[PDB]
């Protein structure tokens, strides 16, 4: 929904789960499950292999979702030296550097964390 | 909270790339 998300083209999806090597026809429980695919690299995974809740799955499927390694901070659009400590929203899975949150964070939030776009 | 680092660990490792290639072939 962000302007810079409506604007970056989407890479061709790979129709194989990077984690279990199944397709949309077979996840780890040998049942069909649609894949989610990274908009930048095209790699895909079952939501069940990504450990996404059903609610989070619905939301990321409607967004320009990025995999763990491709994730860029939604504020500064960078990864940078602090990329490994980038927070992932538990509602939309967007990434934010702690220093790029509104308000900026000095310490890691405890428990489930929802980003500045998602909180009412 | 979830970070890139902790998500990498909690999710579990990806399958071997060579096996992902023999699948896609
Ligand atoms: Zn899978
Ligand atoms: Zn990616
Ligand atoms: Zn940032
Ligand atoms: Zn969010």
């Amino acid at each position: 929904s962000l302007p810079h998300e409506k604007d970056k083209p989407v890479a061709e999806p790979i129709p194989i789960c990077s984690f279990c090597l199944g397709t949309k026809e077979q996840n780890r429980e040998k049942k069909p499950e649609e894949l989610i695919s990274c908009a930048d690299c095209g790699n895909s995974g079952h939501p069940s292999c990504l450990k996404f809740s059903p609610e989070l799955t619905v939301r990321v499927k409607a967004l320009r979702w990025q995999c763990i390694e491709c994730k860029t901070c939604s504020s500064c659009r960078d990864q940078g030296k602090n990329a490994d400590n980038m927070l992932f929203c538990d509602s939309c899975d967007r990434g934010f550097h702690m220093e790029c949150c509104d308000p900026p964070l000095t310490r890691m939030p405890k428990g489930m964390w929802i980003c500045q776009i998602c909180r009412p | 909270a979830r970070t890139k680092q902790t998500a990498r660990k909690s999710t579990g490792g990806k399958a071997p790339r060579k096996q992902l290639a023999t699948k896609a072939a």
